[PDB]
DNA sequence: ATTGTCATGGAATTTCGC
DNA sequence: ATTGTCATGGAATTTCGC
């Protein structure tokens, strides 16, 4: 027994102390200080809150449904490769509106410009892209080509078509499509294109694919005022309003110019880190997010042990299957209560 | 090669009810085409009622119409509650 | 990489007849385009009623 | 004719200005700065910028696809009520799993307190709702009841039940779910609670929703540490863990305690407001968002004007249709160029 | 005026008749007359109809501002013409490119000759070997003079 | 003729012991 | 054993005229 300036309250037995928290969060589920003031109705000890934490990490009924509430930190911007064909990033698009009996559209931007480039098939198979590809590594070879990790993608034949180009295939982490960084980008262009032009008409859009990788690849980008063609090749072709102002030089000297223009670009800015950020340690639990999480089931699984940190934003975990699967850190949480 | 059958899922429902029981292989036959026969007059009515409709989509809603058809009387009772346990089992599960 | 335990789906529904099994006699046997997720749960559900009420 | 520093340009009769420009943004569509850089190969006069503006605004092929890179302002934290069963905070969840045959669970939150009420039906009828809320009118009358525009509380039959009561119904904005405050977050709370029970088992949750608003109506407010019991009534019920702490008082004088608990109560604090906000004003062209928004078509309307603004994140704009479309400014996008 | 520019005076060359590989009878071989690219984009027949549906792919990329080669079937039309004015491209019609024309009418002839249909599947492959080819006028590959970078990997050399 | 929100865990803050 | 991004319009900024 113990008196309080808000009334009496209860003292209880050492080995009253786990039965007595545990019939009370279970009341409601809650963490840490709505189960706390529960037993501020009935009972007060010296250290409450290190019974509440004693209790939040058995309960495995409330880690994986309760979301974090600590952001990830500052986003990385990785540099840009310094040629073009280094590194190609590719996602389909679609299921559009048909024509022609297309409805799937490959994607395959340049990382070093934004050149975009456009392979129409009709269905997004293995050999789909395959022969799609045939095309454009008629032009050059890739060291690198990043994608995300698709049905298409990820199968075990595109890969041995893969390796006899000198392909390196990169994917992204799962369910993450913010690392494809420019494909996603583009795709708010072509579909900021062809939306312009088919307004007021059927979508035919299978007449206008070489309209969009020739009205795009000469937009100059507004914070680098080049085209994608000077970038990519060093000159105009014949586009109407093409520059006259490389005519007053040397072919034979204006390539090592070139790679000083390539070299002066803008880089973009990192955010500021927020308060609430959260970095992760190699050995800390952490919680992956549940992939496809169906109705009235756990957002999150049983926690997880990093065993690698790669960079600041990915991270290999050891999932309950026995998985190796690197996430991101924009998929997982600290578990609670440590 | 290949013939697919229902010979297994039998044993799976002859020892429900009757556990202490074998079936012979010529009777195996008649509760085998007993299914694939009772199966197409199922779905090849389920299959006129997307026609009917003017649907593309046999739905669970589509099978039981065909089954208060051609179960008669005391059957039609049964076999229309007999799915829609083993269907809200089956939605409330995955 | 491995993946989760499969659970089919004849024991997702408490019955012995297949679902999936019956879900591939609804759309190779022409009888419409568009066959539903709980349309082979039903019908392996009357298949195992009447193949209990014989062999009762 | 003309010299520059960086080549020979030139310079256009009066007479081909309208020309020489839509003919260069016609070819990528482009707003202000890609558009410019165009001419910048061939030509230059003084005020090129003055005719790329004076194109755009015709240019109705690029006002209704590209989106606005100006946020809304700060958001409005409208008050708290005075008293309970003023504003209920009505929204149907579900497709749910099922049980029972049921689906669909109307909640209805207090806008006082968070007391939530749970009425499942089978279908989001008018009639469904109707009698869920005769066992909730049973307790008391609300004066006004929030929702969204629902299926099925917009229906011309649900407002004359809620015109005998004296209900006055309120509608959210359309297409903003942001605007129904509480029960947003309270099925938050549901699809938290019946999500922690419902852990290993098949989801019946007919069960229990007796115990959800019993369980949530007795989780303390962490940063009011209050029961929704307590806000509501004034002392608990027969529940685990119930104070004694009002024990020790006259329950005919701490009503009018209770009228001072309830006005100490922590309001939220509104965000700072970003550099690039923008106000609505009465004239201004707006545009508003493209409902459900098709593939490969405009995502917003051809343009608009504000006839009142009646908060600053509320305003009537006068659509294409003849419509009196009340929407928020988290729909509108400012007209680009005026 | 100034010295020679890429993209400026294509010179399309045909080599046939292949056996068929999916109806493709012509290889449109395609060289620049400055940086001597290899755009190979075939075709099934010699027309106005079935070699601008490959020229398509080719002025997506890049658009030559005089189109010029031998007469032929494609070459004579007014429908190519009119194709042509909206295009924007000077038409003639109704150094590199001939060492370019050596691989041509000697070797690539009796290399894609002897296969019915196993020429398309080299393409891609025949092709990134004519776009590294030195010319001692220009002492650069045709790869190093249009990107304005060198070779990538040692596939792509 | 309408408007987010609020549970939740580091982490900073205050109490306060003597 | 991987990581946003980048077109775009007020709006602030710099040029610069004499």
């Amino acid at each position: 027994k113990v008196s309080r300036p808000e009334g009496v309250k209860i003292i209880p037995p050492q080995s009253d102390r786990q039965k007595i928290v545990l019939q009370a969060h279970n009341l409601a589920h809650t963490g840490r200080e709505a189960t706390l003031l529960k037993i501020a109705n009935l009972y007060w000890w010296p250290n409450m809150r290190k019974d509440v934490v004693k209790q939040l990490g058995r309960c495995q009924q409330c880690l994986i449904t309760n979301a974090s509430n600590k952001a990830s930190g500052p986003i990385l911007r990785p540099d840009r490769p310094q040629k073009p064909f280094d590194k190609f990033f590719i996602d389909y698009i679609g299921p559009l509106p048909p024509s022609q009996g297309y409805l799937y559209v490959l994607v395959v931007v340049d990382g070093m410009t934004g050149f975009t480039w456009l392979y129409p098939t009709k269905a997004p198979s293995t050999s789909a892209t395959v022969k799609s590809l045939n095309v454009l590594t008629s032009i050059a070879i890739p060291k690198v080509i990043h994608s995300d990790q698709g049905a298409a993608f990820t199968s075990s034949t595109f890969a041995e078509w893969a390796k006899e180009r000198g392909i390196h295939l990169e994917f992204s982490t799962p369910y993450h499509p913010q690392s494809s960084g420019k494909v996603e980008r583009k795709n708010s262009d072509i579909k900021r294109l062809l939306t312009k032009l088919l307004v007021g008409r059927p979508t035919k859009w299978y007449d206008l694919l070489p309209v969009v990788q020739l009205a795009l690849n000469n937009t100059y980008s507004p914070v680098l005022k080049y085209t994608p063609h000077q970038l990519l090749f060093g000159i105009d072709s014949n586009t109407p309003f093409a520059n006259q102002d490389t005519l007053d030089l040397t072919r034979e000297e204006e390539l090592s110019l070139l790679q000083e223009i390539r070299t002066s670009l803008y880089h973009p800015s990192t955010p500021p880190a927020s308060s609430r950020s959260w970095s992760p340690v190699v050995g800390q639990l952490v919680q992956e997010r549940v992939a496809r999480p169906a109705s009235l089931r756990p957002r999150w699984h049983k926690p997880s042990t990093v065993l690698k940190v790669l960079n600041p934003r990915t991270v290999v975990i050891l999932d309950h299957l026995g998985n190796n699967r690197t996430v991101s850190i924009d998929n997982l949480k600290p578990t609670s209560h440590q | 090669s290949r013939k697919e059958s229902y010979s297994v899922y039998v044993y799976k429902v002859l020892k429900q009810v009757h556990p202490d029981t074998g079936i012979s292989s010529k009777a195996m036959g008649i509760m085998n085409s007993f299914v694939n026969d009772i199966f197409e007059r199922i779905a090849g009515e389920a299959s006129r009622l997307a026609h009917y409709n003017k649907r593309s989509t046999i739905t669970s809603r589509e099978i039981q119409t065909a089954v208060r058809l051609l179960l008669p009387g005391e059957l039609a009772k049964h076999a229309v509650s007999e799915g829609t346990k083993a269907v809200t089992k089956y939605t409330s599960s995955k | 990489k491995a993946r989760a335990k499969a659970k089919t789906r004849s024991s997702r529904a408490g019955l012995q007849f297949p679902v999936g099994r019956v879900h591939r006699l609804l759309r190779k046997g022409n009888y419409a385009e568009r066959v539903g997720a709980g349309a082979p749960v039903y019908l392996a559900a009357v298949l195992e009623y009447l193949t209990a009420e014989i062999l009762e």
